[PDB]
């Protein structure tokens, strides 16, 4: 019983850590397709410069 | 010289949104594969139990 | 006071990063802006005179 | 004209390449989907086990 | 005995989310710093344009 | 765990004071050169004319 309960505690860290991890990974990945999409942009800026 | 132009731009334009959907698909399955392993654990620790 | 401390420590990080980010576009704005002014006024100079 | 005929055999042979590995990544995509949805419902099922 | 093995593998969930999520953000920061130099270097162009 | 966030946000710290102090020669030093190379510009350009 109190191990169920200490166990619980657990969970409650796992949980906020999981919304920084996947807030991170969804922006970590977005972060990712912007560098594409600006080095595209800097292409053809410097291509028309 | 404008005939080709044009021609370069239904072929340049159209080749840019299937590699924005590509690497948008590409995050997709990054994340799909890295969140699989998520519910095999989960899966794993009360197919455990 | 741990995941007190990370949110200040993370808020420290978003305002640091926004120094370093404003940094990298406060030098390419002063490298810029001398470059438009010497130019522009040194061709109108050469104009006048 | 010389530039421009010259990107356009290099921008033609870019969307084949592109397209076919856009099909192959798909059909992982699909397949990981499958399992990921499956393992859901099973880690639901275990529970109640 | 399970309960031994359940609580620490909580505990092992909090460090294996901890560690992707110190990996992610120290990626983050270099990736976050990176696109502001990126769009920074845009605004050369735009400037000398 | 909670040695090493007050130690990163520690080092971070003293990192701080040098961006602020950067920030702040950047911005005047941008507006004292821009304010005082467009007036004299400004100035020798009405006198000419």
């Amino acid at each position: 019983t109190d191990l169920e309960e200490r166990l619980r505690r657990e969970e409650k860290q796992r949980q906020e850590l999981e919304k920084t991890r996947r807030k991170l990974e969804g922006d970590s990945t977005d972060l990712s397709d912007q560098i594409a999409e600006l080095q595209a942009q800097i292409a053809e800026l410097k291509m028309q410069l | 010289r404008g005939e080709l132009a044009n021609e370069v731009k239904v072929l340049l334009q159209g080749k840019g949104d299937s590699e924005h959907k590509r690497k948008k698909v590409e995050a997709q399955l990054q994340e799909l594969q890295v969140k699989f392993n998520e519910g095999e654990r989960v899966r794993t620790e009360l197919a455990d139990k | 006071d741990l995941n007190l401390e990370r949110s200040h420590a993370q808020k420290n990080e978003n305002a640091r990063q926004q120094l370093e980010r404003q940094n990298k576009e406060l030098k390419v704005k002063l490298q810029e802006m001398e470059g438009t002014v010497k130019s522009k006024y040194k061709a109108s100079i050469t104009a006048l005179e």
